[PDB]
RNA sequence: AGGGGAGUGAAAUAGAACCUGAAACCGUAUGCGUACAAGCAGUGGGAGCCUACUUGUUAGGUGACUGCGUACCUUUUGUAU
RNA sequence: GGGGCUCAAACCACACACCGAAGCUGCGGGUGUCACGGUGACGCGGUAGAGGAGCGUUCUGUAAGCCUGUGAAGGUG
């Protein structure tokens, strides 16, 4: 039993009970959501192949915690032309628990 | 007020020293070497992160076309007969189940061959 | 969910046998470094080899087409001043038959350790027959 | 002549990997059990059992 | 037990010093004697004498026995040099350094 | 000469070249890598091995193999030069 | 550019597909200006140079305060 979901303009390839990181959802800690795009639903010899959405399936979560992710940090220096500058980043995610998966 | 440079130039030349932990010879352990290797892995770092893009889809476009041609059909004849029908399945998600999932892909393929193309 | 990477330590290869009876040299020596590349197996990656081995039995009945068989030329220095040396296909069919063959495979691969590597996997041999029959390959047609 | 660039610490540990240096052939004289070089009177002054020059 | 025996500001330089430490590193003390009483080497007569003194401090300050004695760290350390002054031709002044160093023996009989 | 103990001292790695004791530079010990391999020495990817504990969607150390990649300042129409 | 290429892996026409940038779209953030009362809109490569806003060091007041041998400054993780 996996599903693959779209969330956050990317795709997911999805088992039940699996912790993955996703992009910053408005939703408050503990709250559960449901995926209602799924692409596909594949139940050991049985794949449902969706015409661009499976019909009725449903990949339901709950969000575990709100982060950020470790800092990168960027530079950009032109040599010899007396030009340089700095900056920082980290990036905000939502780590969620897939529940159960509706096919 | 006379200001004495010894504590904050020390604090600032340990900053760069501890960023080229690892590098060779001179480039970890002198101040005026290891400042222009700082600057260069923050070049390249900043140059890599739009090329890790790249040559991801082509990891995953390369492995699509092997697993592609194992059922009878090129890259570009499987991409344009899955656009005719519904699909919008990624290309990361499509090398996933080429390698994994056999089963799986063996089905699409033959799904978008089933649109003609 | 990252990216399936092969291990070389858990890779399966097998085995083939091509036969070059009348195959034109670079349509065939294609075929060849594709396979040993790794290029047809979903496992392929860049930095680990996933190839298979290739054998080569009647290497000096391999062809070529037009004016070549005379006009192609095979040149090396011998790092001495006015050390270039030259012989052309019909010559070097009789003297080192499998040379042929190796040359034009091992310029299709990539010039690194991992490409000397890959061209350690190519057995060409000038009989119809090989020394290989423990591993039992399987035929490959062209 | 003298060089351009000065030499790495590796370059120069590598230059002496032949510096080693080698040990002597020491033997035992089997009647008063003194070590001395091979082939040469002991500092006690014996050779191959025979007192030679007694100091 | 690990008694250690030093030798601070020796009239030689640390990187010859350095050759005949490495041909004792490791050994028993007897066989080390040995080969230290034999060698042409200048440092060798230097470092005999601290390797007795390390053995003698055993013997003495912790009751050990030498015969199951060996040698088990051995390291020369530079100690402060001295600085002189060398007429060349043409009135061109050199500057010489004369080297010291400092020379650690350890035994063990364990 | 210099040391190992013993003593004095709150403290001798406060021992007289004596408060603190940074960096360049030189060593010893342990872990991983390195003797078919070509270039500003890094970075994107990445196996294996070692250590720690939460025994692996973890932390730390190494980095086989592979894609890209000719230092910095000044002066210039223009510099890997 | 090399291997190699001859009913081409050359050339001349036509057709359909795909790959391919830091371009465009998607998702998540930060900022400038203008309008309205936090939203909308379009901007955000840069040398000489102009404009705006900040960090840290020593000393003086706040301070006859507060912290500190149950451990200050400094050094090193
Ligand atoms: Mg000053
Ligand atoms: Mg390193
Ligand atoms: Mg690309
Ligand atoms: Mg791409
Ligand atoms: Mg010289
Ligand atoms: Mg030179
Ligand atoms: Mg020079
Ligand atoms: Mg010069
Ligand atoms: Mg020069
Ligand atoms: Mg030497
Ligand atoms: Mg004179
Ligand atoms: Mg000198
Ligand atoms: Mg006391
Ligand atoms: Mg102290
Ligand atoms: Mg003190
Ligand atoms: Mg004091
Ligand atoms: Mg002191
Ligand atoms: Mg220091
Ligand atoms: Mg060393
Ligand atoms: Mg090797
Ligand atoms: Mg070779
Ligand atoms: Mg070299
Ligand atoms: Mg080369
Ligand atoms: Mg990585
Ligand atoms: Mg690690
Ligand atoms: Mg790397
Ligand atoms: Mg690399
Ligand atoms: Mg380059
Ligand atoms: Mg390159
Ligand atoms: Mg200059
Ligand atoms: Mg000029
Ligand atoms: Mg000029
Ligand atoms: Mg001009
Ligand atoms: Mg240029
Ligand atoms: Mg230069
Ligand atoms: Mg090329
Ligand atoms: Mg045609
Ligand atoms: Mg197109
Ligand atoms: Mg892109
Ligand atoms: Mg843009
Ligand atoms: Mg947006
Ligand atoms: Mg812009
Ligand atoms: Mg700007
Ligand atoms: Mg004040
Ligand atoms: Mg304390
Ligand atoms: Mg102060």
């Amino acid at each position: 039993m996996y599903a693959v979901i779209v969330t956050g303009g990317k795709q997911h390839k999805v088992t039940e009970g699996e912790f993955l990181k996703v992009e910053k959802l408005d939703v408050a800690t503990g709250e559960a959501i449901d995926f209602d795009r799924v692409l596909l639903v594949a139940n050991g010899e049985d794949v449902k192949i969706g015409l661009p959405v499976v019909e009725g399936a449903k990949v339901t979560a709950e969000v575990v915690s709100h982060g950020r992710h470790d800092k990168v940090r960027i530079i950009k220096f032109r040599r010899r032309k007396h030009h340089m500058k700095r900056q920082g980043h980290r990036q905000w995610f939502t780590e969620i628990k897939i529940t159960g998966i509706q096919a | 007020a006379r200001v004495k440079r010894g504590v904050i130039a020390r604090r600032r030349h340990k900053k760069i020293l501890k960023l080229a932990k690892g590098y060779y010879g001179a480039r970890s352990r002198v101040f005026r070497v290891a400042k222009q290797a700082v600057i260069k892995a923050g070049q390249y770092a900043y140059r890599d992160r739009r090329q890790r893009k790249r040559q991801f889809r082509a990891l995953w476009i390369a492995r699509i076309n092997a697993g592609a041609r194992q059922n009878g059909l090129s890259y570009s004849r499987l991409i344009a007969g899955l656009k005719k029908a519904a699909i919008e399945i990624d290309r990361k998600v499509l090398a996933d189940l080429a390698v994994n999932e056999k089963a799986a892909f063996t089905a699409i393929v033959e799904k978008a061959k089933a649109s003609l193309a | 969910m990252k990216t399936y990477t092969a291990k070389p330590e858990t890779v399966q290869r097998d085995w083939f046998v091509v036969d070059a009876a009348g195959q034109t040299l670079g349509r065939l020596a294609t075929e060849i470094a594709r396979r040993l590349r790794g290029k047809h197996k979903p496992e392929y990656t860049p930095h680990v080899d996933t190839g298979d081995y290739i054998v080569v039995i009647n290497a000096e009945q391999v062809r070529v087409t037009g004016a070549k068989t005379t006009d192609k030329m095979y040149y090396h220095h011998s790092g001495f001043p006015g050390g270039i040396k030259s012989i052309n296909f019909e010559k070097l069919i009789a003297k080192a038959p499998e040379r042929v063959i190796e040359t034009a495979v091992k310029g299709m691969l990539p010039k690194n350790p991992l490409g000397r590597d890959m061209y350690r996997k190519l057995k060409v041999y000038k009989g119809a027959s090989h020394p290989h029959t423990a591993q039992q390959p399987q035929e490959l047609k062209i | 002549a003298v060089q351009q660039n000065k030499k790495s610490r590796s370059a120069r540990d590598m230059r002496r990997s032949h510096d080693a240096l080698e040990s002597n052939a020491l033997s035992v004289e089997k009647s008063t059990g003194e070590v001395h070089l091979r082939h040469h009177v002991s500092p006690d002054g014996f050779y191959r059992g025979r007192k030679v020059v007694d100091k | 037990m690990e008694v250690a025996a030093k030798l601070s500001g020796a009239r030689i330089s640390a990187q010859k010093a350095r050759l005949v430490a490495d041909q004792i590193r490791g050994k028993k003390v007897g066989e080390a004697l040995n080969l230290l009483a034999f060698s042409s080497k200048k440092a060798a007569e230097i470092m005999k004498k601290v390797l007795e003194s390390a053995v003698a401090n055993a013997e003495h300050n912790e009751g050990a026995d030498v015969d199951d004695l060996k040698v088990s760290t051995v390291f020369v350390n530079e100690g402060r040099s001295l600085k002189r002054i060398m007429p060349r031709a043409k009135g061109r002044a050199d500057r010489i350094v004369k080297r010291s160093c400092h020379i650690t023996v350890k035994v063990a009989d364990k």
